[PDB]
């Protein structure tokens, strides 16, 4: 039932910017977090498993880090096809909790 | 390819029960836990529960024990989730995706994760609307 | 707070069934049964104790019953 | 100081009665079953109706 | 419903005080005390029983303790 | 034949727990306040700082 706060609520940036997202769990989830971006009503695009790892097929502009409970997602270069709602997901103890979300807007 | 495909949108009455299908393709059906995850339109994601397509065992969240039931079909490689005692809060979009290290049953917590923890398979989703 | 007056001490013997009689006439026996399942070595210990008392070979069994029913209940 | 309420003793006393006789009570009027009574019958006012 | 596993069977002996130790080390003795206050004739009955077993004049007291601690608890 | 609720047995379980050790919760961490530990102890790297 671990509460997973996702900061901030929504953002906006221009094409080619670096942006960071924070997810903080109330308890220790040490490396058990992963990251979604979901285009609205569509099949999504893949970001991060195990809080630091990219999957094959994902472009390398996405990255993730975080050790204890604070986790930082990082887009190096924002692109116009990266507008989505960004989620983070706990792995531990199995009332599996998602973040509230992080929306982006193209400037 | 490795893909989960669901049924179409449904419109049900409050107090009834809805059934959503989830058919697999491109992988061994008895090797990946099917997790069901809801999403209200004005809210983020919320994990409903988990079935193993091998042996048909279930588990789910505290907000839905007693209201949700998950069955399987190993022949057609399909997963059925039946949500009973529907209310106006259940108007949402329902998802179903894998997550591996799905060897025996239940959950598999402390062993390995990731690599479509349940990311990949999701497909089109199922809109479920509960009204009159 | 240990509500020690078990009312079986002063049970009433009237023609109706009592408050918990059906679940009462097995409970001490299955308590002793669970205790000797959880502590099997005290059977051998109580045998070695009770063999040292009485020297009669029929009082030995009496001391066995005495010790092995003391040890679950008043213990 | 661990200050413990020590809870609720319903099942404690319900286990503690195993020789009780359940009655029921309504406006006080406690009605009771499982009684016995030594009423001695007197005959000789009895008579067969129409022999 | 008789919650028969008294955890004193498996008490932990660690350096802190236990859950109810202060009220635990008197409870069986004062239960037997209240029982023999409420049933004084069973003392004379158990004396007449225990005098018939053992024939040793020191095993008699042992059978007295055995019977008079069976009768409150395992009864 | 009637049914009988035997009632809340919470205090009877408290009296059955005479022998357990307490603990606490911090969120999900079960904090135990009892217990021991054996430990070898390397005093190799100690200076007195004030010789």
């Amino acid at each position: 039932d671990i509460q997973l706060t996702q900061s901030p609520s929504s953002l906006s940036a221009s094409v080619g910017d670096r942006v960071t997202f924070t997810c903080q769990a109330s308890q220790d989830i040490r490396k058990y977090l992963n990251w979604y971006q979901q285009k609205p009503g569509k099949a999504p695009k893949l970001l991060i498993y195990d809080a630091s790892n990219l999957k094959t097929g994902v472009p390398s502009r996405f990255s993730g880090s975080g050790s204890g409970t604070d986790f930082t997602f990082t887009i190096s270069s924002l692109q116009p096809e990266d507008v989505a709602t960004y989620y983070c997901q706990q792995f531990d103890d199995l009332p599996i909790t998602f973040g509230q979300g992080t929306r982006l807007q193209i400037k | 390819e490795v893909q989960l495909v669901q049924s179409g949108p449904d419109v049900e009455k409050p107090g009834a029960s809805v059934k959503v299908s989830c058919k697999a393709s491109g992988y061994t059906f008895t090797s990946n836990y099917i997790h069901w995850v809801r999403q209200a339109p004005g809210q983020g994601l919320e994990w409903m529960g988990v079935i193993n397509p091998r042996g048909g065992s279930t588990a789910s969240a505290q907000k839905f024990q007693g209201r949700i039931t998950m069955t399987r079909d190993t022949s057609t490689s399909t997963v059925y989730m039946e949500l009973s005692s529907l209310r106006s809060d259940d108007t949402a979009v329902y998802y179903c995706a894998r997550g591996g290290r799905a060897l025996f049953y239940d959950s598999y917590t402390t062993p390995r994760d990731g690599g479509s923890w349940w990311f990949d398979p999701w497909g089109q989703g199922s809109l479920v609307t509960v009204s009159s | 707070a240990v509500t020690l007056p078990s009312h079986s001490t002063r049970k009433l013997q009237t023609r109706s069934q009592t408050w918990l009689e059906s679940r009462e006439y097995t409970k001490h026996l299955i308590r002793v049964e669970n205790w000797i399942f959880r502590n099997p070595g005290f059977a051998l210990a109580a045998a070695a104790i009770a063999w040292l008392l009485g020297s009669s070979t029929s009082q030995k069994v009496i001391y066995l019953v005495m010790i092995l029913l003391i040890a679950p209940a008043y213990s | 100081q661990t200050v413990v309420v020590l809870g609720s003793q319903e099942g404690a006393v319900h286990t503690a009665l195993a020789g009780a006789l359940e009655a029921e009570m309504d406006g006080a009027k406690g009605r009771l079953s499982s009684g016995h009574l030594k009423c001695r019958l007197k005959m000789d006012k009895l008579r067969l109706k129409g022999v």
